[PDB]
């Protein structure tokens, strides 16, 4: 296995497509700066 | 069953060079778990001297393209999202009707937790199927690493839904970085059998399991002996033992 | 056998047993215990071994006020527990002596708390060992204001001198409660470390800290002396205990 | 069990008589303040 990311408040928005059980591949978009 | 003893055993087994028996256990594993050896750098299941060598297998350079948009933070591990979203003050969602303390996750480190109060979290689940190395979601300067002794519960969705504070009590390595997006924490949490955690800068953190909390620090970017990693660069991995 | 034994399961069992009210069988196990361990029930507030409804009630027994005179000289910090000194002296930077050729990190003992560790770098430490024989409550060595309490999950190794000499980082890895106080002698830490069987820790201000064992670190804070809802204890006043569980 | 006390640097001197295995009784002297206090 498990990996946990923590980001500071108001620094990123998670790509809205992603939700519980969405498939992840290294290098695909996770979040976008603000 | 005794989860540590089982893990020590699997680690003994996974690290032995048994040619034909290694290939057999690898092949059973590949078949039972639907592993996509297409994406492996060495697809011949016979190419792996030990089981662990296979578990920690590299991928083909081309197959993990890193989105180059510098406003995009990329995914750090193959698998599926467990949960993600806003940190509701100190509260992080584990599963339906199971929250956990940000402070707990960070082994009582109230300073680090404050950086992330009301922030964002992503919990990625790596199944045995998946590539078991972890890559950077963005550029970062390594500032802090904390090893946390703990339990070796399973971390599958069944266990997530049933064991309270699972990720806050399981053995793990906390990595804190300075980034263009402020502080960023990336935490490698072990599980039963697959309890060995490494980082690229420090080798294997565990085992051995000395039962105490260890903290390492590095200076800010502009200094001698600072450590910098680039978006999509391998930073660590999980193996058996 | 200290790595072989299932130390938690044994401790959960002893705690089930120690908390049952079994009249004659309680008195029997108490009496065998008293005899085998040379317990001095003379000093007990209720010396009749029959006065104790459960084994734990006996283990946590009070003493006669008069048998533990508290030195009233306010320059004197007094001993907080019956037993014997394990080791004591200067903290050599971050290094604390466990046994001959066994040091342990001050930061390790304090569960990675670098702020608290700084208070005590190059300071003074005392490790007191309570044997089953001894009274199992812990008293304040001087007046103090309670500021911080940290529960640390961990192993339940034995803490006798044999184990001290052989298990590395014993006190840094065994389950414990860290209590930080303000005193006239600056910050003072008093840390209650559990052992196999005797794994239950209480404080007077919070009741029983463990069990249950939720496997996470918990931190509580209190304000400075001059405030609503602050907690103050006096030299020689009971602050906590150990029991079976 | 075991109890561990930590004191700040230059705040106390441990009674010089005490060593490993010296017997402890609640209320007996453990250490003496480096700075004078008075009743």
């Amino acid at each position: 296995x498990t990996v946990i990311n923590l980001f500071a408040p108001g620094k990123v928005n998670l790509v809205e497509q992603l939700e519980s059980l969405s498939v992840t591949k290294i290098g695909q978009p996770l979040a976008v700066s603000t | 069953l005794p989860k540590l003893w089982l893990t020590r055993l699997a680690g003994w087994g996974a690290s032995k060079r048994a040619g034909w028996l290694t290939k057999l256990v690898i092949d059973l594993f590949v078949k039972y778990y639907k592993v996509d050896m297409k994406e492996a750098q060495k697809p011949d299941t016979a190419s792996y001297r030990t089981f662990n060598e296979f578990f920690v297998r590299p991928l083909r350079d081309e197959v993990r393209p890193i989105d180059t948009d510098p406003n995009v933070l990329v995914m750090p591990a193959d698998g599926v999202i467990s949960q993600l979203g806003k940190i509701e003050e100190d509260k992080i969602l584990q599963a339906k009707g199971h929250n956990y303390s940000l402070e707990a996750l960070l082994a009582g480190n109230y300073l680090m937790a404050d950086l992330f109060r009301n922030g964002t979290f992503v919990t990625t689940y790596l199944s045995p199927r998946d590539y078991h190395r972890v890559h950077m979601p963005c550029n970062g300067i390594l500032r802090e690493m904390i090893y946390v002794p703990g339990d070796l519960f399973s971390v599958n969705h069944l266990t997530a839904q049933n064991v309270p504070n699972l990720f806050a009590r399981n053995e793990r390595v906390i990595c804190l970085f300075d980034t263009e997006f402020g502080p960023m924490a990336q935490i490698l949490v072990g599980a039963t059998i697959v309890g060995s955690i490494e980082t690229v800068w420090a080798g294997t953190i565990t085992p051995p399991r000395e039962g105490i909390i260890k903290r390492w620090t590095w200076p800010a970017g502009e200094n001698d002996g600072s450590v910098a990693l680039l978006k999509g660069q391998e930073m660590g991995r999980f193996k058996l033992g």
